[PDB]
């Protein structure tokens, strides 16, 4: 199945990591956790915005414009992303914004952090309608000596 | 999903009250609470609200400096305290959850979604 996961201030605002005004330690690690062993897609921007490759996944980057990266797949549609994952059970899609809006209509699952801060911006993730998606799993967590704010994490499964 | 405002009763201008609203209801903290104002035959004041993990506030200018609003998701409740209080800050107060999940206090206040109500508490200041 296809998989979304995403950091979300409140309002659904998202952004690049190291541009948002918050450190959550935590949040990567869950991120980690639910994608090792998987095929990941991403935008050039995320791309570009994390240097490498994720270690030991199938690293798919969904751009018009031509590869400049020898390490990952290069493709240019959603069902060429799509058909480059293979046979596989679950393939994961990690942002960004337009890529979130691409696949989610083709996705059952969401993985997603919520993070407690008001932050200006004018990407969001897109409108999830709980009427469409079921809360399967929700994990409160509060600010410490590592993470700036309370997070929760949460997945969800289309109804 | 549920709220219930205490505190609140007489004081004198100048003085100082604070109001609690507990809520039942596993899921209470991804939502956005609000407290707001009102005397009878007048609509409601926004008065403050506050985001799900209880980090960032917002209030209206009548209240500005002189309320905070605060929150303790481990006993399920936001706190309203109210300092340098004037005969115009009589009114009933209520406690307001946010209809919808994980929302800025901006959204809360500008695009009104409310969940549930608390059943309000007399706040009476003399002169």
């Amino acid at each position: 199945m296809i998989s979304l996961i995403a950091a979300l201030a409140v309002d659904r605002v998202i952004g690049m990591e190291n541009a948002m005004p918050w450190n959550l330690p935590a949040d990567l690690a869950w991120f980690k956790r639910n994608t090792l062993n998987k095929p990941v897609i991403m935008g050039r921007h995320t791309w570009e915005s994390i240097g490498r490759p994720l270690p030991g996944r199938k690293n798919i980057i969904l751009s018009s414009q031509p590869g400049t990266d020898d390490r990952v797949t290069w493709v240019k549609s959603v069902d060429e992303a799509i058909a480059a994952c293979g046979d596989v059970p679950e393939i994961m899609v990690i942002g960004g914004g337009r890529v979130y809006e691409q696949f989610l209509p083709k996705a059952q699952k969401l993985y997603l952090t919520h993070i407690d801060a008001e932050v200006e911006g004018d990407t969001h993730f897109p409108d999830y309608e709980p009427d469409d998606w079921e809360s399967v799993f929700s994990e409160f967590h509060d600010a410490d000596a590592q993470n700036s704010h309370s997070y929760c994490f949460e997945i969800l499964e289309r109804r | 999903v549920q709220l219930q405002e205490s505190g609140g009763g007489l004081v004198q201008a100048g003085g100082s009250l604070r109001l609690s609203c507990t809520a039942s209801g596993r899921t209470f903290s991804s939502y956005a609470m609000g407290w707001f104002r009102q005397t009878p035959g007048k609509e409601r004041e926004f008065v403050a609200a506050i985001t799900w993990g209880g980090s960032t506030t917002l209030y209206a200018d009548s209240v500005k400096g002189r309320f905070t609003m605060s929150r303790d998701n481990a006993k399920n409740t936001v706190y309203l305290q109210m300092n340098s209080l004037k005969p115009e800050d009589t009114a009933v107060y209520y406690c307001a959850a946010d209809g919808s999940q994980y929302r800025s206090t901006y959204s809360f206040r500008d695009k009104p979604d409310y969940g549930s109500w608390g059943q309000g508490t007399q706040v009476t200041v003399s002169s």
